[PDB]
């Protein structure tokens, strides 16, 4: 059998990829169904339930969405910091300004440190914009939609040389109560698609993934996108015999049947490349009626992006690729020795959504009424999944866990999914204590 | 292709392109940022994607294709030989695929209760 063949005969199987925390063995289990398991959703009205309200946008609208951000988050940062008052962008002024404004490039392109601007908001600036020198900036990092506060110079009102760039600051994280602190220990699993090969549509890293699910036993399994790739060979040139729905129907059933016996909770997360569901962002969750009394207390469909409260630990889930998108059009002082991936992930953690980026990748559908009230984030997540392109990791940056386990499947061989423990310490301590204890990329 | 947002300036001299909604607004709407005296204008607007998903409605409906004849003659003659119950049936899949797009969203819609009140 030609179909996934190099992926059947693949010998890393186990292997165990990356580990974070403390160290544990490969006996990794859970209780199952035991014990009291808490899964919320959380946030602004919670994470869209109902099926959407449009598919026609109105340019005054996007006009107040993109104004309301950016004199929300300086107000905000002008608090913190104690600043006296804004300047315009177009008014000159010999001393020194502070001005507050969003970054963007003044092309089609990509952007780089000769074309940065600055255009400003509604209230202050009336929407002007102005070109930024960074040449006397020592360290900055700028990627187009940052909402940001500067301080320089601007002596003839066309032009603004930048001397001092504040730093972002984030959310306060979620406040525990008496009763999260009683909950015991549990261990979640986490995959990401595609769930077959680029050649096959047999889907064998599925059942492969079943039959994890059934040894083990965890408590939460959470499952991202797409189930039925829009990019796959056999997809968009319509060779299949089937229509999208009934396949997709086959293989959530397929997935829940075989994890009856687990006793494991299952979540669903879309995907964009889902090619039977609405590829407009935010989405709302997946649509299934043919489950029996006992399936609805183990299936849950959320959103995307979603805030999940698992026993009181808060989990931010999204299916973009905002890494790899953040990365392709971000700018910084230091190329030597810093860490990428950590750097965008301080963005996106002081930028106060699950997509800063402004204008999106070409090819990303955005609602922006819709993403202004289901697409915030609430409070800091304890544990951040975000799924990606690039290698995977398990990073702690600014309190969180920022997990990337990676696709489920690369190409025509096989990827890797991630394992978590998360208990839940006394009140009391060093203030910050992560619920999160362990992390393990791990092989399929 | 029309969640892309492409502006395109009006005047035929600078035909300036972009995907970057500016916040200075005109009488009319956004304000051209490379001639300071015009104003941009989508590429793909909402009333042709409303148009072109009409029109995937429309040539698979055979319901409403078959009242357009001229003769009642001619239509009884076909019907009987070529639009038989089961291709009536195929031709409500194709129509309808095209109607689940078209339901709720695009603001085909129209609502009256905030229109008068
Ligand atoms: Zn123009």
């Amino acid at each position: 059998a030609t179909p996934s063949q190099k992926y059947n005969s693949r010998s890393n199987r186990g292997e165990v990829v990356t580990s974070f925390g403390l160290a544990q063995g490969v006996s990794w289990s859970g209780r199952g169904g035991a014990g009291n398991i808490s899964l919320k959703v959380l946030g602004c009205p919670e994470a869209l339930t109902g099926s959407y309200k449009s598919m026609f946008q109105k340019l005054p609208d996007i006009r107040e969405v993109l104004t309301c951000k950016i004199e929300e988050l300086g107000s905000e940062l002008k608090e913190h910091y104690k600043i006296e008052a804004f300047t315009p962008l177009l008014a000159p002024a010999q001393e020194p300004v502070t001005l507050l404004g969003q970054i963007g490039c003044d092309s089609n392109g990509k952007l780089n440190n000769k074309s940065v601007i600055l255009e400003g908001d509604r209230e202050h600036s009336s929407g002007a914009q102005i070109p930024v020198d960074l040449s006397e900036l020592k360290e900055y990092s700028l990627f187009p939609g940052q909402v940001v506060i500067m301080e320089g110079i601007n002596t003839t009102g066309r032009k603004l040389v930048a001397t001092k760039l504040y730093e972002g600051v984030p959310l306060p994280f979620y406040q525990p109560t008496e009763e999260d602190a009683d909950f015991e220990q549990s261990m979640v699993l986490v995959a990401c698609g595609p769930y077959t090969t680029s050649d096959s549509i047999t889907y064998d890293p599925l059942l492969d993934l079943i039959a994890v699910i059934n040894h083990d036993r965890p408590d939460v399994c959470i499952l991202f996108g797409p189930f039925l790739d829009a990019k796959h060979e056999q997809v968009e040139n319509c060779l299949l015999t089937s229509p999208f729905e009934d396949i997709f129907k086959q293989c959530l059933r397929t997935i829940i049947e075989g994890t009856r016996s687990s006793g494991s909770h299952l979540v669903f997360v879309p995907s964009l490349r889902d090619v039977h569901h609405e590829p407009v962002y935010p989405q709302p969750p997946f649509s299934y009626s043919d489950l029996s009394r006992e399936d609805k207390k183990q299936v849950q469909f959320v959103s995307e992006p979603c805030s999940l409260s698992i026993n009181g630990v808060i989990f931010g889930l999204t299916s973009t690729d905002l890494l790899f998108h953040l990365g392709a059009e971000e700018i910084s002082s230091s190329s030597g020795t810093s860490d990428r991936f950590s750097r965008i992930l301080k963005h996106i953690l002081t930028q106060r959504s699950y997509y800063p980026l402004y204008p999106p990748q070409e090819d990303m559908a955005i609602d922006y009424e819709s993403f202004y009230v289901y697409a915030q984030l609430p409070v800091t997540p304890d544990v951040l999944i975000i799924p990606s392109e690039l290698r995977y990791f398990v990073k702690d940056v600014l309190g969180c866990v920022c997990v990337n386990p990676g696709r489920l499947t690369k190409g025509q061989v096989g990827g890797t999914f991630a394992r978590l423990y998360l208990r839940r310490p006394a009140a009391d301590g060093a203030e910050r204590q992560s619920p999160c204890i362990a992390v393990q990329v791990v092989r399929i | 292709k029309y969640y892309d947002g492409w502006l395109i300036c009006e005047e035929p001299t600078c035909r300036n392109r972009t995907r970057h909604l500016p916040l200075q607004f005109s009488r009319t709407g956004p304000l051209c940022p490379a001639c300071m005296k015009a104003t941009l204008q989508p590429e793909y607007s909402d009333k042709s994607l409303y148009t072109q998903l009409c029109f995937y409605r429309y040539i698979f409906d055979a319901e409403c294709a078959l009242e357009k004849l001229t003769t009642d003659h001619e239509k009884d003659k076909l019907k009987k030989q070529f639009f038989t119950p089961k291709v009536l049936q195929d031709y409500r899949k194709l129509k309808n695929t095209a109607e689940q797009f078209l339901s709720r969203s695009g603001y085909s819609e129209v609502n009256l209760s905030k229109l008068f009140a």
